[PDB]
């Protein structure tokens, strides 16, 4: 626990000069020098915390994710006591189609960070419940939405879809409206899922001009 | 004759209970900077009538996995107890009339318990017991308060009794703490704030629900008449309406207690106080 | 790997939209397992088929108690990747209306918590001021709840003339309304005994449990995003931070009330510092032009045609931005591929994190306090289930 | 102590569609 | 463009375009209360209660003698 | 003032005498509809003045002394089937506190294609239906081509 | 015979009077439209003024108002509660989410309109509809109940 | 001793162990016995008998654990049992030896201009 | 006409959003059988017209059963007025009738419901010229030489419909079971909530009860098959049972340990029901009246009511009638006994009791 | 007041703690111990005889004799603004010709997909719609259509009381939209005469 109310007066300031300058210019280099094995790729991004600074982003194998998170929460210079969320992104073009995302907040020094691990559909991701309590439901939701497994979890089960729902809706290949629709039948007196049917089919519109340069 | 008198007592009870719930709604609105029921009849002077008729025409549903006889009879039993209590209030001459009504009120606990065991609802199973325990606990303090009152009730012949017509026509200024604790116990007996944590009739419907509310408000009016006779120095409509106004006033201003909290309150603050006051009154009256 | 064997205790707390399953050894709760997803509308996948402007109303219905705060985070996340500066008057309007929205959220939350506890008068009383602020919203956006007012680079329309007059008039008596609101619960032994020392939370657990908003403040934690990571004109604003140190429901109640007081102070400061100038960013290639400009100029007409059909193309990249929501910290993770639709838009909701604390907090408590836990948690399933 | 619900003309005197003064909203930078 | 909108006949420069918005009145709005704004002596209350109860006791004794 | 009260009551109810009023079926329905009775007896009878009358016969009243949000009120002529849909739009803005313009003080522009206001027909068989509905005069087959007939 | 028919018609009038003026709905705090519903019963609009009381059970519930979006996971529970409603009963559809799906109409887990599960008597449009609009819709429900003639049908059966 | 350690047979054995409680809790006494219920569960396994990754089999078993667990806590009501368990069995044993002598291609041609999709 | 009814305008796989191109009007739709018939037709994507005499409250359940614009509600139907009938079938090439009565009323007699109205309906159907299928319903116990007035009127109306419309299809099912049927529910109201249950004579008469969903699929198949036009099809279950056997199985289902039924001579039963049958007229009808307390029921119980030998049945439709004694159709009646967890005192049910419990009670 | 007391804590861990540990005394937020007969009598008056309920009771009672904010719908309405977004409607020109020119900007911008448009050139060479439908049961009333239209054709009218008994009545076609526009044109034009200074 940190960020305790210490000053009785109003604060016109954010953090200290030396700490802010380090965290905004040499924090990434410090991370690289400290645990280069835990480091695989480095990106300093648009500074989630504030629009006027720079903040890093971490890429690594799932093998060393747990000790890396332990250090990032427990290091005297990196007190990232708040893990905001865990999510993932689908990259169907790649050999590994999933980019799991980890976000941290450091109220000790008003900073933030992003941590990413790139995996495929059949590789386990060690759970971070032992490091953060909140990872339980985030891992649950990520598994529900993509099928990303987390080894060693207490109980990994769906949390947002239907009870009998199979499939992960946030996958890029997953249909927008899906496969099944549900309606009530008087004859059976039961509410039953049925093959999806639409009075008006969805309209997809191609606005992407053949001149735009920013397309990637 | 006797039957006709019973019916003549019955009619104002039902009409006035309808009016009581209507006026409770409307006064709650007045204290909430709103108007309340006003469209349903002249100034809304017709709401409870249509509500009762609507619940009359509404379909009664019976669970197929329990004993429906108790389900029907429990609101019936509570309504019967309310009518009997009213008869004992107005159509009685028993020497222990107050004790009679106290024992009668002790019986109304079963209807909630009968309903709680009747339906297959777990939270009904729990809330029925909670309300039962609350009223049971406060019944001892109510009896102690009546014990204190009986220490000065004497008729002209010199016999000590509980007859209502022989109660003094003056307020009892010397038992104001006893009166206050009795009023709070009355508040507790009717599941009103700050003792509205327990509802038990959740799976009930229709005129069963109507009869539950009839029994609740009739018991409230019975306790109001008891309090008026005991502490306010007589039995009159003005005092009934004033006590109901004050009860709505208290309901609209306070939140409810927790279960074990009012348990502790009743079992450590109210009953011992009533015991000490009873001892003091007995000592002085010697 | 696990049988059932001992059935014994069994409970079902509500299909009606929270489903709760608890475990008691009697009168005291030992386990509590919420089940959610009854409001999971799959919006995040739905976002992928909408333009940035098309998907904006989705953020209205994530927290339908607090709307402009929900808009603001997504708008900031767009703009930061777009490298767009917001005009001063727009920032003033955004901050002021955000404070009003925070006031509405606090009012409705406290009133619902009271009604669950058993107090009905403050509910009705505060909904009158809530209707007043709904009138304020309708005057400025034509919608009572789902305004869609915030825009990338500013707001849709400027404030109508005569609005600040009524805003100040409302503020002139909102303090009296709050005062009469407090006296019904503040000095009451019943309200305290119901709320005091129920659901105690530590700073260490809270930072372990990812708390945000007033719950964090009640644990002796000095933290406001408006003072640590300020956005728009919040840095200029001067206001206090309520601080409590018990982690109690009564403490959270008082913290929210003092937060309302500070919000009123910020409202006053914004009212007396409203500047004159542009309310939209001058970049027509992202911001729509004026209708008068559109109808008399070829270039603005072309930009109106293109933006309202295809929209601006965010450069490929990624960012996450959060806003000091009345229910905590509301953040949105934006993934950009380079097109006119966001590739992947993850939404972070503080109530979803707070809702995860039920099992550990409800331990040792009573069924009369589960409703207290839910009410003091201040959770909207719209953001919890997206 | 301030009273809720002011009487006539003390709050929202003019309807929004009948502003007494014409509105001049800028829509471009003079620079 | 904007000249055709906000400009007036004989306007010499673009800097002269008037602006009429929703603005605070001159001097700013008046100050408002922000913080919370808040009985009988227990000795006096107890004295009154005791006096009333003692009068009741005296009435009780008198009526008991009469009875 | 009892005479003034009864004068206002006659001029609001639209009848000719107190005997004509108390004996009319509109009074009888007022004995069962509290909102309508409140209109007839309380709000229209207070301090205030009439504003104007629409072509549906409804009357408009305003009371500046009242608090905001309750200054203006309307009496429907159709005493048994009162409905807000019959209020003309040129009174809708003043009734809804959207503008301060009414026909008695504002001369609007009337299009030649303007359709008057009336009661809704919802719940009836004469209400609007889409062209592919069974209630339509001639059913439509929306096939986008012509079938060949021998 | 004519007098008996007249009595039947008057009794039908009274029955409609009672049933319309004492409609008790049940609360489904589903989504956005519930807040408008909650404000509809508040001081400004006073649903209770029109004989409206919200009951904790379907057993006392007279009609259902759907205030919020309906999911596939929630549809069986909604059908459960509606099937716990006693007769005579009605359903009021408030909000486009309840109407036809609206802004989630192409979602995979959204029931496209509560019509697909339960019948509906009143359709109230708006996202969200005004509390005034909800008042108007419930008054139209009262108007529909007014035209009902049950004992008139039964006497001619 | 078996392919991938034979985790599939262990999963089937576990589900068969847990099966009778499902039958008693869901009132399938008057529709099915243990044997044909076990046959249903067996036929469920045959959908993926030709998978060649142990990892995929592990994830299949984990999702089957979730399905059987949400079966255990009654989260899927009787209608789910109707729509997936006993009516499919009645249809399978009901349309046995149909009297249609046309080839499936000709059946599809007489059906519609496109093949049927979904259940 | 042969198969153009079910094939020409078929659009879609056959779901709710699909279009079968079939327009039909059903009479007695809000009735027990007609409701399921309409729900079966519309669910395949057909336009359905539902005119009704009863309340819209009793009819709102039918509104959900169809998609937008495919449920047509026509209130205030008058069977004595042909205008509403002409409007009801002005666009439908298919006509289905289920308007039936079991007790006579001062305002409607057996002839009025069972002869004249179907005759005029068939006449107007032939006058339309665009109707392809006229579906009429009767009882399996309908015969012109029966003492029962309702059965005789049914047979006469069937003959009249056949003469008026040559190609109309006649369906004569027997006992139809269901959640809200008029066969099991009254039997429960007679076994329970009553002191004693009369049974006509020996009660060994043979009947062939059937299930409603089989009837709905039968209607679908009849619309599918062209050859069935102008014919008569009888519907019955795969078993033959007597009234005594049905009562015994019902008592087993209810697990009642007290046989409250009694075998009585038919004249005694008639005298029991004589006073309330001579007052059946000059009365607008009363609720909670079983159709069983009539002399026509007694005459029904004196004859067997099963499918005639060589009659056209479910097999002609390629339809296997599901079990009615047990199965999914028996679950609703089991919900009178909730299926059985702790109800009643019964011990003979020890057959299905779990293992360890019986060793606890040592049997 | 906000002070705390021993026994008024609603728990067991805290209650058991304070009755067996003086930790609450070190807390300044707990009301300090009475020190004389006067303070003891004050505490007794605080606990017994209520004196806390009494204040809220009196305030509520004053609210009873206070004014109200209740309005008598439908004979009274609320306050709204010209920016109000209600029923979608189609506008014409004062000569009588449709404003909509089927540029399909409204359909393109609509995130609800509730607008279906078909159009071709009219017999006079005019570019006019042949099918103009908006699903009100699907329309979210966002007003983005009103923002996109460059000829002020589609507008959300000030009509908000248009609930129907059946869902089919809300499937708005071109004809009903034109009817609504012809009905509500004057009010919409008056609102535009105000909104033009902002839009
Ligand atoms: N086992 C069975 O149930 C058998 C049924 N049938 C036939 O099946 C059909 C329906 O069976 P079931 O539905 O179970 O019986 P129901 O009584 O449930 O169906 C009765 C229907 O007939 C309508 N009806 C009767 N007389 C009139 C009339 N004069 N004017 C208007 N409507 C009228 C009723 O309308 P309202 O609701 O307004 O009365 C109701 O819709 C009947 O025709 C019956 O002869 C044949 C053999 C056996
Ligand atoms: S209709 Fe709109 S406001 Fe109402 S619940 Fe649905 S999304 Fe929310
Ligand atoms: S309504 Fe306006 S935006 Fe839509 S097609 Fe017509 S002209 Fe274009
Ligand atoms: S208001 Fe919004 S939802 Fe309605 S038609 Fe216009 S763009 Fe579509």
């Amino acid at each position: 626990g940190y960020a305790y109310a210490r000053k009785t007066t109003d604060k016109d300031y954010i953090a200290s000069e030396h700490m802010q300058a380090f965290g905004n210019t040499q924090l990434t280099d410090y991370i690289i020098k400290t645990v280069p094995k835990f480091v695989k790729m480095a990106v300093t991004g648009p500074a989630q915390s504030s629009v006027l600074y720079q903040e890093p982003t971490i890429y690594t194998t799932p093998e060393s994710l747990v000790p890396l998170m332990v250090f990032l929460r427990d290091h005297t210079n990196t007190q990232f006591k708040c893990l905001l969320d865990v999510t993932a992104v689908d990259f169907p073009e790649r050999a590994a189609r999933f980019e799991v995302v980890y976000h941290l907040l450091s109220p000790r020094w008003n900073n933030r960070i992003r941590v990413k691990v790139c995996v495929d559909e059949v590789t386990a991701v060690p759970t971070l419940c032992k490091v953060f309590n909140t990872a339980n439901w985030f891992e649950r939701e990520t598994w529900d939405m993509f099928g990303v497994f987390f080894s060693g979890h207490p109980d990994l089960r769906r949390i947002l879809t239907d009870y009998g729902f199979t499939g992960h809706p946030l996958r890029k290949d997953f249909p927008m409206t899906g496969y099944q629709e549900v309606r009530y039948d008087y004859g059976k007196k039961r509410v039953v899922s049925e093959p999806l049917e639409l009075t008006q089919e969805f309209r997809y519109f191609d606005f992407n001009s053949p001149w735009e340069t920013l397309n990637r | 004759m006797i039957v006709a008198s019973i019916l003549i007592l019955i009619v104002p009870v039902l009409l006035s209970v309808a009016m009581f719930t209507l006026a409770e709604r409307t006064v709650m609105a007045s204290m909430q900077r709103r108007f309340g029921p006003q469209v349903s009849g002249i100034s809304g002077l017709l709401q409870p009538f249509w509500d009762g008729l609507k619940l009359g025409v509404k379909e009664p549903v019976l669970p197929d996995s329990s004993s429906a006889g108790a389900f029907a009879a429990s609101p019936m039993i509570s309504f019967v107890l309310s009518q009997v209590a009213w008869v004992g209030i107005c159509i009685s001459d028993a020497s222990f009339q107050g004790l009679v009504i106290m024992a009668i009120s002790s019986l109304a606990v079963y209807g909630v318990m009968l309903a709680g065991w009747a339906s297959n609802s777990k939270y009904a199973f729990l809330g029925c017991l909670r309300s039962v325990a609350l009223m049971v606990s406060y019944e001892l303090s109510l009896g102690a308060a009546l014990l204190s009152i009986g220490l000065f009730v004497t008729d002209g012949t010199g016999m000590k009794c509980l007859n209502f017509a022989e109660m003094p026509t003056t307020p009892q200024y010397a038992m104001l703490p006893l009166c206050l604790i009795f009023l709070v116990c009355i508040l507790a007996e009717t599941k009103r704030d700050p003792f509205d944590l327990p509802g038990y009739n959740v799976e009930y419907s229709s005129l069963g629900f109507a009869l539950f509310f009839i029994a609740e408000y009739a018991n409230m009016a019975v306790m109001s008449a008891i309090a008026s006779i005991y502490f306010l120095g007589g039995f009159s409509a003005l005092k009934i309406t004033a006590l109901f106004f004050a009860f709505v006033w208290t309901r609209g201003t306070l939140p409810r207690y927790r279960y074990d909290q009012f348990m502790r309150l009743g079992w450590k603050a109210f009953l011992p106080l009533t015991l000490a006051f009873f001892a003091l009154h007995a000592s002085v009256a010697i | 790997l696990t049988p059932a064997k001992v059935n014994n205790f069994t409970l079902n707390f509500g299909p009606q939209v929270l489903r709760l399953v608890l475990e008691m050894q009697g009168e005291i709760i030992m386990r509590a397992d919420p089940h959610i997803g009854l409001l999971h509308r799959g919006t995040e996948k739905l976002l992928e088929y909408k333009t940035y402007l098309q998907g904006l109303p989705y953020f209205d219905r994530l927290d339908y108690v607090s709307m402009m705060c929900m808009e603001h985070s997504y708008v900031l996340a767009i703009e930061q990747l777009l490298n767009v500066s917001v005009p001063l008057r727009g920032q003033y309007i955004r901050v002021l209306f955000s404070e009003i929205t925070r006031v509405l959220n606090h009012l409705l939350a406290i009133t619902c918590h009271s009604m669950d506890v058993g107090a009905l008068t403050p509910f009705l009383w505060a909904f009158e001021e809530r209707e007043k602020l709904f009138e304020f919203y309708e005057r400025v956006s034509g919608a009572r709840m789902h305004a869609a007012y915030f825009r990338v680079g500013g707001v849709s329309q400027d404030l109508p003339i005569g609005l600040l007059r009524d805003v100040y008039d409302w503020a002139r008596q909102f303090a009296s309304r709050l005062d009469e609101m407090e006296e019904l619960l503040t000095g009451n032994r019943i309200w305290k005994e119901r709320t005091v020392d129920v659901g105690t939370i530590t700073a260490q657990m809270a930072w372990d449990w990812g708390c945000s908003g007033p719950i964090l403040r009640a644990s002796g934690i000095d933290w406001d995003l408006r003072k640590t990571q300020p956005y728009d004109a919040y840095g200029k604003m001067q206001f206090n931070v309520p601080i409590a140190g018990h982690g109690d429901c009564y403490d959270r109640y008082l913290v929210r009330l003092q937060e309302m007081r500070e919000s009123l102070r910020i409202i006053y400061q914004c009212l007396n510092e409203m500047p004159d100038g542009l309310y939209k960013s001058p970049d027509g290639k992202v911001c729509p032009p004026s209708r008068s400009t559109m109808k008399q100029s070829m270039e603005a007409l072309i930009h109106h045609f293109k933006l309202y059909t295809e929209g601006f193309h965010v450069p490929a990249g990624e960012t996450y931005r959060a806003v000091e929501a009345p229910k905590g910290e509301f953040g949105v993770y934006l993934v950009s591929r380079g097109g006119n639709r966001p590739y992947r838009c993850k939404i972070r909701s503080p109530g979803y994190a707070h809702l995860q604390m039920t099992d550990v907090i409800s331990r040792g408590a009573m069924l009369a306090d589960v409703v207290t836990i839910i009410g003091t948690l201040d959770v909207v399933f719209g953001e919890i289930d997206r | 102590f301030e009273h809720y619900l002011p009487m006539g003309l003390e709050y929202r005197k003019f309807s929004p569609g009948t502003q007494p003064v014409k509105a001049v909203v800028p829509h471009d930078s003079p620079k | 463009t904007e000249v055709l909108k906000r400009g007036f006949p004989g306007m010499k420069s673009v800097k002269d375009m008037p602006i009429v918005q929703d603005a605070p009145p001159p001097g700013g709005f008046p100050t408002i209360r922000i913080e919370r704004r808040l009985g009988p002596t227990g000795v006096a209350i107890f004295a009154g209660l005791a006096a009333i109860m003692g009068y009741g006791f005296y009435k009780l004794h008198e009526q008991r003698q009469e009875k | 003032s009892l005479s003034g009260y009864f004068s206002r009551l006659l001029e609001a109810s639209g009848k000719k005498s107190v005997g004509s009023f108390f004996a009319s079926w509109e009074f009888g329905k007022m004995l069962v509809d509290g909102n309508l009775a409140h209109n007839v007896l309380v709000r229209a009878t207070g301090a205030g003045r009439l504003v104007g009358t629409d072509y549906n016969g409804n009357r408009y009243y305003e009371n500046e002394e009242a608090a905001y949000g309750r200054r203006r009120w309307i009496v429907y002529k159709d005493k048994f089937d009162y409905n807000p849909t019959t209020i003309p739009p040129e009174w809708h803005g003043w009734l809804n506190y959207i503008n301060d313009y009414n026909p008695t003080n504002t001369q609007f522009k009337q299009p030649t294609y303007q359709i008057e206001a009336s009661m809704t027909k919802t719940g009836t068989q004469t209400c609007y239906n889409p062209k592919g509905s069974w209630f339509s005069a001639k059913p439509r087959n929306w096939r986008k081509y012509e079938s060949w007939t021998p | 015979a004519k007098g008996l028919e007249f009595v039947v018609s008057k009794v039908d009038n009274v029955v409609n009077w009672a049933r319309a003026g004492s409609i008790w709905p049940m609360t489904f705090g589903l989504a956005c439209c519930a807040v408008e519903m909650m404000h509809a019963g508040a001081s400004r609009y006073d649903l209770d003024r029109y004989g409206i009381i919200f009951r904790p059970s379907p057993r006392q519930s007279d009609a259902m108002i759907v205030a919020g979006t309906l999911t596939n996971k929630m549809a069986p529970a909604l059908r459960k509660v509606y099937d716990q409603m006693p007769e005579p009963k009605w359903v009021v559809s408030m909000g486009s989410c309840a109407n036809g799906g609206g802004y989630y109409h192409y979602s995979y887990a959204v029931v496209r309109g509560c019509d697909r599960v339960v019948p509906v008597d009143v359709y109230v449009p708006g996202c969200p509809p005004t509390a005034e609009g909800l008042l108007y819709g419930l008054l139209q429900l009262q108007k529909k109940i007014y035209r009902s003639k049950t004992t008139q049908i039964w006497y001619k059966k | 001793k078996r392919l991938f350690g034979g985790a599939a047979r262990h999963f089937y054995f576990e589900i068969c162990r847990c099966l009778p409680f499902i039958q008693r809790l869901h009132k399938m006494e008057e529709m099915v016995s243990l044997k044909e219920l076990r046959a249903i569960v067996k036929e469920k396994f045959k959908e993926y008998k030709d998978v060649k990754d142990g990892r995929v089999v592990d994830l299949l078993i984990f999702k089957g654990r979730e399905e059987i667990e949400t079966y255990l806590l009654m989260h899927k009501q009787r209608h789910h049992v109707v729509t997936e368990v006993v009516e499919p069995y009645y249809a399978k044993q009901r349309a046995v030896k149909k009297v249609t002598t046309n080839s499936p291609f000709l059946d599809s041609f007489l059906s519609s201009g496109y093949a049927a999709i979904g259940v | 006409y042969s198969s153009t009814l079910m094939t020409a305008d078929k659009l879609g796989p056959g779901g709710r959003s699909s279009v079968s191109g079939i327009t039909a009007t059903v009479f007695g739709a809000n009735g027990f059988l007609g409701s399921y018939i309409v729900n079966e037709l519309a669910k395949r994507g057909s336009q359905v017209v539902c005119p009704f005499r009863s309340t819209e409250n009793e009819a709102m359940h039918l509104k959900q059963m169809g998609d937008l614009g495919q449920i047509v509600l026509l209130p205030e139907l008058d069977i004595r007025n042909d205008d509403d009938i002409k409007r009801a079938i002005s666009r439908s090439n298919v006509i289905i009738n289920c308007v039936g009565m079991r007790l006579q009323t001062k305002n409607w007699s057996f002839e009025d419901v069972h002869v004249d109205f179907p005759k005029r309906l068939a006449k107007l159907a032939a006058e339309t010229g665009q109707v392809q299928r006229l579906i009429h319903f009767s009882d399996m116990g309908a015969d012109e030489n029966h003492k029962s007035l309702r059965m005789r009127t049914k047979a006469v109306g069937d003959k009249e419909v056949l003469d008026a419309f040559p190609d109309a299809t006649i369906v004569r099912p027997g006992d139809i079971v269901g959640i809200e049927d008029h066969f099991y529910n009254y039997l429960i109201y007679q076994l329970t909530l009553t002191v004693f249950a009369p049974v006509v004579e020996s009660g060994s008469n043979k009947i062939q009860p059937t299930y409603v969903l089989d009837v709905a699929d039968a209607v679908a198949a009849l619309l599918r098959k062209p050859d069935t036009a102008g014919k008569t099809l009888y519907l019955g279950g795969p078993e033959v049972l007597t009234m005594r056997e049905v009562y015994d199985l019902l008592l087993k289902t209810l697990r009642i340990y007290r046989d409250d039924t009694v075998h009585l001579p038919a004249w005694a039963v008639k005298a029991m029901y004589k006073p309330f049958d001579s007052v059946r007229r000059m009365l607008p009808g009363l609720p909670m009246t079983s159709p069983l307390a009539t002399e026509d029921y007694v005459e029904e119980m004196l004859r067997d009511k099963v499918v005639p030998a060589g009659a056209l049945g479910y097999a002609d439709l390629g339809i296997v009638p599901q079990k009615v004694t047990d199965g999914l159709a028996i679950e609703p009646v089991r919900h009178a006994r909730v299926g059985g967890y702790r109800w009643g005192d019964m011990s003979a049910v020890a057959k299905d009791i779990p293992e360890s419990v019986r060793k606890y009670y040592n049997i | 007041g906000t002070e705390r007391r021993p026994g008024e804590s609603g728990a067991w861990k805290q209650i058991e703690r304070q009755r067996y540990a003086s930790d609450w005394e070190n807390d300044p937020t707990f009301k300090r111990t009475p020190k004389n007969l006067a303070e003891v009598l004050d505490d007794s008056a605080s606990m017994l005889l209520l004196t806390d309920v009494w204040r809220g009771m009196a305030y509520t009672l004053g609210a009873f004799f206070d004014k109200k904010v209740t309005i008598m719908y439908p004979f009274e309405k609320g306050q709204l603004s010209p920016r109000f977004r209600g029923e979608h409607a189609l506008r014409r020109y004062p000569t009588g010709e449709e404003r909509c020119i089927a540029c399909k900007l409204c359909e393109a911008i609509c995130p609800a997909q509730a607008i279906t448009i078909e159009a071709e050139e009219r017999e006079d060479g005019s570019r006019r719609t042949t099918r103009y439908d908006i699903d009100m049961t699907k329309c979210i009333y966002c007003g983005f259509c009103q923002e996109a239209c460059p000829v002020d054709a589609i507008v959300e009218g000030p009509n908000f009381e248009f609930s129907t008994e059946t869902r089919e009545e809300l499937l708005y076609d071109k004809q009903k939209l034109l009817e609504n526009g012809d009905k509500w044109e004057t009010e919409i034009a008056t609102n535009l005469r105000t909104e033009s200074l902002y839009r």
